[PDB]
């Protein structure tokens, strides 16, 4: 993903602030939630019925602070988003049979997750490059 | 397909937003025009620049429509013909657009209302906006 | 949202497939399967090789929804109800697998009734078929 | 795009009996019909409102032309695909602001007037090779 310095220095610095534990599993279940046919890759997980089940699973939330983490490892290698989600790619693609487009939901779930707990902060340039950050690693997800 | 509860949602959800119906179209259409440039290219006699008045205004118009909506859910096709027949024979937009508006208006919703912005009422709101942006995208 | 003119195009089109729905939503179901593999999980306690009585009798299943769907152009939220829960509350299908389906389905049509398969009877099927594949994904 | 030797003779076998002065521009002429905003692209071409001018109009017909010989030259190059239309991409991205979801639309038209002009002798494994082709030749496009 091609950034202006501006743009990486605002995407790090609202990263460093970013509660991982919490918001990984927020954007999860926000994305199981407003999207309930993705509810069948994590039937797994156990109660998922209600909205308030689904924000109080533990599964869920561990499952976020892994999706997350692997956000944090594209951001530190934006320059090589192909390579850094490669074997993510073919366990989603092969193993799984995840859609590309759910990729883009989870992104934009998680875009309004960021704005959700930054407000005023998540200003719009700082909300383009993260969702130009989100396209690169959906994008390199779905190759 | 709505439900009763999240026309219920989407009922509450703007009625809370009330009056900055007009700030939040227009920081909707900046978020947009900056993050998806290729949305600009729809508006080639509007200035787009930050602050801009023409924004504003257009903002407040997009903010007006949802209000109207809002206030006619059950029978959208036929409360929003005009606007239909606009973005649909005239204006001849990409549904991919109005995805994108819809997207910018949930993050400036979720941006200015925390307490407001509930995993139910995301929903609520992202099915509502599928809703109208469905209805200004078809031929009738 | 449908016109008059379309929902008289896809009936006439139905209308002359008559008899024939069994096997062309049998073909289109193979078709599915064979362009698009993974559509096949949903289907793991079927045989999906060619000639197979599960999916020539699902696919006759597939054709007489349809059949009732055109039948029932006008009020098809609630005349396709229990496929709405089934495909929605219990399968969980991605709507990007109906689009998929729907695709098969004009690829059969036109395969099979090239003189029937005119360009505007072939933008009123595409937007039936929009408008079935949007009921069965609502979930209300 | 990676095709079997039966499926790589197939498609060609098929392409060779295509009439490419019709079929391009009924393609075409189709995608504006059943999708009308692409339309907006084609405003120069001139009389667009019904069917029955759409598909009879010459620039669409001389468009098609061009866009189905784009499809044969991408065929000839079937493993060269992204290096092929990567001109054709540059102008559809930067000059012509063309979403790529308009290309799937297109290559499903086209697919769809294929199955229309072949009848029985377009089997459904004839269908997903050229399912696969056109999907090569739309990310090709998108990139
Ligand atoms: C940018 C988008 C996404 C990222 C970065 C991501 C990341 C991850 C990560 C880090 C794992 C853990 C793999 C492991 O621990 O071995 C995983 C697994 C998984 N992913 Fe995703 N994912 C994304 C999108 C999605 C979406 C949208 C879905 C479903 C709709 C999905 C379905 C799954 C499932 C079912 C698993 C396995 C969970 C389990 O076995 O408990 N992924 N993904
Ligand atoms: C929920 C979604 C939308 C709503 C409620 C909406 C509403 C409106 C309204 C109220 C107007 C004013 C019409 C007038 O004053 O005559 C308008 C005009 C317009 N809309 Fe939209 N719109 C939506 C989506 C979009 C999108 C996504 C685009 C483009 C990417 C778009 C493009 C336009 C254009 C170009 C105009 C003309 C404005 C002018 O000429 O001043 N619309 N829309
Ligand atoms: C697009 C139009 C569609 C129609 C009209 C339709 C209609 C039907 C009908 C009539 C049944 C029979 C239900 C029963 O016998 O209890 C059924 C079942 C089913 N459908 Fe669909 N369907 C459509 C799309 C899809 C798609 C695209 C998929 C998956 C990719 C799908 C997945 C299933 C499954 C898994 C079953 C269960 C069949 C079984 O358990 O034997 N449906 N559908
Ligand atoms: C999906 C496969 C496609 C192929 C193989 C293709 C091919 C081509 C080619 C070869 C040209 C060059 C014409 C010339 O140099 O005179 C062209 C131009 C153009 N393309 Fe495409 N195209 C595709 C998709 C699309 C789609 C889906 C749209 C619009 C919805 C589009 C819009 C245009 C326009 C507007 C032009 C310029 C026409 C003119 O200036 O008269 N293209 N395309």
């Amino acid at each position: 993903v091609h950034l202006t310095p501006e743009e990486k220095s605002a995407v790090t610095a609202l990263w460093g602030k970013v509660n991982v534990d919490e918001v990984g599993g927020e954007a999860l279940g926000r994305l199981l939630v407003v999207y309930p046919w993705t509810q069948r890759f994590f039937e797994s997980f156990g109660d998922l019925s209600t909205p308030d089940a689904v924000m109080g699973n533990p599964k869920v939330k561990a499952h976020g602070k892994k999706v997350l983490g692997a956000f944090s490892d594209g951001l530190a290698h934006l320059d090589n988003l192909k390579g850094t989600f490669a074997t993510l790619s073919e366990l989603h693609c092969d193993k799984l049979h995840v859609d590309p487009e759910n990729f883009r939901l989870l992104g934009n779930v998680l875009v309004c997750v960021l704005a959700h707990h930054f407000g005023k902060e998540f200003t719009p340039p700082v909300q383009a490059a993260y969702q130009k950050v989100v396209a690169g690693v959906a994008n390199a997800l779905a190759h | 397909v709505l439900s009763p509860a999240d026309k219920t949602n989407v009922k509450a959800a703007w009625g809370k937003v009330g009056a900055h119906a007009g700030e939040y179209g227009a920081e909707a259409l900046e978020r947009m025009f900056l993050s998806f440039p290729t949305t600009k290219t729809y508006f080639p006699h509007f200035d787009l620049s930050h602050g801009s008045a023409q924004v504003k205004g257009h903002g407040k118009k997009v903010a007006d429509a949802l209000t109207n909506a809002v206030a006619h859910v059950d029978d959208m096709p036929n409360a929003l013909s005009a606007l239909s027949d606009l973005h649909a024979h005239k204006l001849r937009v990409d549904p991919v657009n109005f995805k994108l508006l819809s997207h910018c208006l949930l993050v400036t919703l979720a941006a200015h209302l925390p307490a407001e912005f509930t995993p139910a009422v995301h929903a609520s709101l992202d099915k509502f906006l599928a809703s109208v942006s469905t209805v200004l995208t078809s031929k009738y």
